[PDB]
């Protein structure tokens, strides 16, 4: 990308209401304001957030030749499964890196995060650049593989430690079922399923889009907050933690961005398009991801990888790979 | 105006529904969950037995099944019930 | 009605938001989501609901007749009585009916839900249909004595088979004063109480109106969710509940729509207005009703009237019933 | 450092305010309501009494007038109150 | 002020829906409704107000002087700190008023209200007078210093109680930070520090102004309802108290007005703005100062302060001195 | 299944984090708060102590510092632990 741009786009973004209520609420949860956003009121942004991206998904998707969709959709999953076994063989092995804890950190950073792809969605129309609008649909085909990868590849790192220690099975289609059970999704494959068959646009225009980026900036703030609690976790576990938190999400979005970047090409998926895909691969669970991973995973400590999804995984896709990855997709457009 | 034991298990939210239906199974008559948090956010059922072989086997159970990487504490309180049609004498007592 | 209508209107509005927000979070629930929109926000959509329907219902007081609306109330208040006395001589007297479990399931059918109401005006505004606008302020007059006539029928029952099984005084006021006093009929009651007396247009057309479809969609997914809910509870009691459940609000709206339609000849009421009548009338009322009955008349299984008003009670005068009467006062309107 | 009856009363959401007010007229100190939820939502008073002719006496009264078509179950523990200054001495203790 | 105005001004502004909505939640809770806003709305609804308030308080700011700032913001402080010793000189010396339980009293009715001051902008708004887009920002000059001097004026009366009957050390910076970090301030604090520095326009103009007089009508229902339920309050202590909670808002105001007027002269600050320091003076804490002084100022007891500030104090700010004080600056516009 | 105390403090919501940090400090394993309401809105901690000198301690603290001017009652309970690794056998037990 431009360096010329990723600084613009970053100083400029780091001014939009997204950003500043991230980092916001960073230094306010950092001067201990006793500032709580109520339980409540962050499980409505949710289901607002996400009901709103899908109702365009799927109001989308009824025009669109679902052959447009089966390179992006395809490569949304080889991202998610592939995320986690690039922690199996770059973090887990090494020292003081449990790897079912690497595992289940793996399955976060493959798992997307809605509040970073949201942030994502509302800078691109922000920054007046445009996105298939089933683009956001793309996100559970990431935040499923990537939680089941995780899942499976440690309940066999487990049976081959005891398969060893003797020496001298894992249900998928549940966890699956279970992940397109969580409200987040649901929200989504309901807002999706209402755009393609029943015809949403009253209350769409009128209610689920004004309320997007004013809802946003909330759960943004609730979002660099949340980042900041979970920072004591870090110095719980190992130290080589919060390297992964730092530079997988870079990693993560440019091997995205390059497949995405094979349609500009193949099948016309657009610059914006990959934008998305870049920055839905980069996010990490937060939310929903860490109670899959509590249950599939659970000799897994939460202090490996909810404190480093949650604390440095999510406050870096949204500060500095939105503006990054703005940026790339910006630059392929010379002259 | 017959005796009975109380079981508490105070342990993490996710295993809400895993334990609820371990205690359903137990032959247990109800139970009553509580949210709470805590250190040491939580939650914490209180189940009451007829017999102390049940209160033990339920807590034999979510302790078998939960507490080598869930945390949580069960604790026994021994209390006296008065009333409740399903358990002391159906009518009076 | 006519045929081609109540099917026009039918597919069209089972793809209008108020409808495909019902029957979608039907489905969602039906696969069992872990999806749940916090009970601190469907107290405070209902609120904004009855306050939002209040505020015009005292608005538009205040310059009507108040003999324009004479003959619609004492229809509104005869329909809750008869509704109960109905449920007494056709449910009641059949087998493994409990007749103190029937009186209860009348005065539910008897009693309003403002979500059904609701979900009905802004049909009639989606349609370009009209309606008196203090129609709204119809409900109160039949949500209390159908409750109250269930809780007094109940109570003269079993004094009956008290002075029988021994030969071998009910405070009406306090019910209609706590009936009064609930959250969603006092919401009404100050929004009605606004429009009359200050000037409430300001706040009206800025907040309570812009707002009141989109709330009501999440208000028609929640009472979709709860509707499958209490789909056990069916099972529990007789089955003559769900013939009952089902036919009951098609009768009970036509005799509305009978007596409604006393009045496109008496005293000029709208065809938009006795839609609305008529709607009312079908309802059944979800949340007010069941704890004022389940304290007045406490032998009553909630089974059999929680379950029949809520499982299927609601997603017919919701479903079929609005469409339908919709239709009716839509053909009369020959050439 | 005085023993005392910890009754509890873990019954229907509705009844709230009118087994509040049975309390209240017992003569109890006072209580100490929390919302729970269970199977066999719920609600839950916990009413620490000095004799156990009251402890009954209040779960007499619950049961004649609500527990024929409410739900739920009165059962006591036996407690020793360290400090509160309405009950164990005014002071100290 | 003009009596032909104080009296057109009230008896407009009493039917304008912020003051509708103060009495009318005084009147359906003096009609006992079971109707209750939710804890999780109302911490929502002062979230908006506030960081909404904060947000144009910091926008222009970062074009004001910062010397037009400082005579209002040290009648801003001195206000504060004065409130506190007249309570002192005037309450605290009658019979059977407890000495620190008026100094409570005082610094309640130093601290601010926002919900008080919320309902005199969106007045001056209203009725066409502008002010200061800062003036917001006084709010903690005055509610910080106030709860200061009434807890250090607290703990020294008892340490003169403590060396009389010898006879015969209070650490300000925590509380001055604890308020600093209480959630109201907190989120005026960012909202400020948003529009200063970031360029928060987008999401101001399209969520926290277009919501903010709706959600400051529950806001201000709520106020009157938690207004009536303190009453009960009143009757355990004194009856020097009710007369305090009635005459000491609208003299508390006059002092701030007359210091206030110290610049419709010196430093050029508005009629408008001189009306938000009258108001922001009489207002009286509610909610924030009352946990500051159980806590820094505990002998006091909670009937004479938090009744005094809430049953009274708040509904005179709202109900008598905004349309007094706006009728004050009216009629200061001769000819 | 070793014997234990279960220390009740049922006190002001102001107080959480000072008596939260009474506890913490006492020597006590961990604790477990609930948001509670009442007559005589609250709080009510729940500790487990495996000596009674501790419970009382504890309790000498909470009613020494903070209970001229807040309210609250201290009941102790005598319960018996079945389960918890930070306290009974760590495993088994
Ligand atoms: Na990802
Ligand atoms: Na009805
Ligand atoms: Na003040």
């Amino acid at each position: 990308d431009f360096l010329s741009n990723f600084l613009t786009d970053f100083v400029g973004q780091l001014q939009s209401p997204t950003l500043a209520f991230l980092i916001g609420g960073m230094v306010i949860a950092a001067l201990g304001t006793q500032l709580v956003i109520p339980e409540a009121i962050s499980t409505i942004i949710v289901f607002m957030l996400l009901t709103k991206i899908g109702l365009t998904g799927g109001m989308a998707i009824r025009n669109s030749n679902l052959t447009e969709m089966l390179l992006p959709v395809a490569f949304s999953v080889i991202l998610g499964i592939l995320i986690v076994f690039i922690a199996r063989f770059t973090l887990a092995k090494l020292p003081n890196v449990r790897t079912v804890d690497a595992l289940a950190t793996g399955g976060l950073f493959g798992a997307v995060s809605g509040s970073t792809m949201a942030a994502a969605l509302t800078t691109l129309e922000e920054s007046k650049i445009s996105y298939e609008a089933w683009a956001g649909a793309l996100y559970p085909f990431m935040d499923i593989p990537a939680l089941v990868t995780a899942i499976v590849v440690a309940n066999i790192y487990l049976n081959k430690r005891k398969r060893k220690s003797a020496a001298a099975r894992v249900k998928i289609w549940p966890i699956i079922e279970e992940s397109l059970q969580g409200p987040a999704l649901s929200a989504m494959l309901l807002g999706l399923a209402l755009g393609i068959f029943t015809k949403p646009e009253s209350v769409y225009e009128g209610f689920y889009d004004p309320l997007f980026r004013g809802l946003l900036s909330i759960l943004m703030l609730i979002m660099g907050m949340e980042a900041w609690s979970r920072i004591g976790e870090l110095r719980k576990v190992a130290q080589w933690y919060v390297v992964y938190s730092l530079i997988a999400p870079i990693v993560h979005g440019f091997i995205a961005f390059g497949l995405g970047m094979i349609a500009h090409y193949a099948t016309g998926f657009s610059l914006g398009g990959v934008v998305v895909l870049a920055v839905i691969a980069a996010s990490s669970s937060d939310i929903s991801g860490p109670p899959t991973l509590r249950a599939g995973i659970p000799s897994a400590n939460p202090s490996a990888y909810i404190g480093s999804s949650t604390a440095i995984g999510t406050p870096i896709a949204i500060g500095v790979c939105i503006p990054l990855f703005i940026g790339l997709a910006q630059t392929l457009g010379a002259g | 105006a017959k005796p009975a034991n109380k079981l508490v298990i105070v342990t993490e939210k996710i295993l809400l529904k895993k334990i609820a239906k371990i205690i359903d199974e137990s032959g247990a008559k109800g139970y009553t969950v509580m949210n709470t948090g805590g250190k040491g956010a939580n939650i914490k059922f209180e189940i009451l037995t007829e017999t102390r072989e049940m209160a033990e086997e339920i807590a034999d159970r979510v302790a078998v099944k939960y507490f080598n990487d869930y945390a949580g504490i069960i604790y026994i309180c021994s209390a006296e019930v008065l009333y409740g049609h399903t358990f002391c004498g159906p009518e009076g007592c």
